[PDB]
């Protein structure tokens, strides 16, 4: 299942409600093509990996999340688990989400 | 509007 974070309040709550499954966040931009261009993958994994939690963040309308995460390049994939960070990587690499997810799965 | 920094999606290389 996916989860949209419109405020830092929903950010921490997303990790808390995420249970203990892996959690990948997509810091993209709905107005930016190159960022949303990777949605047919990250968001698609929602059906191929129903055992993984996927989040979404608007680096422009939710600058509070990007601010605390100091994001300077989109899309930025960040991995969280039980509210703790384990790894992260930016750069359009949808195939990497698979290898990274299967890594900390 | 909603603009911030560069989107290095399939734009980088």
């Amino acid at each position: 299942m996916v989860k949209q974070i419109e405020s830092k309040t929903a950010f921490q709550e997303a990790l808390d409600a995420a249970g203990d499954k892996l959690v990948v966040v997509d810091f993209s931009a709905t107005w930016c093509g190159p960022a949303k261009m990777i949605k047919p993958f990250f968001h698609s994994l929602s059906e191929k990996y129903s055992n993984v939690i996927f989040l979404e963040v608007d680096v422009d309308d939710a600058q509070d999340v990007a601010s605390e995460a100091e994001v300077k390049a989109t899309p930025t994939f960040q991995f969280f688990k039980k509210g703790q960070k384990v790894g992260e990587f930016s750069g359009a690499n949808k195939e990497k989400l698979e290898a990274t997810i299967n890594e900390l799965v | 509007f909603r603009f911030r920094y560069v989107c290095e999606g399939p734009s980088h290389g």
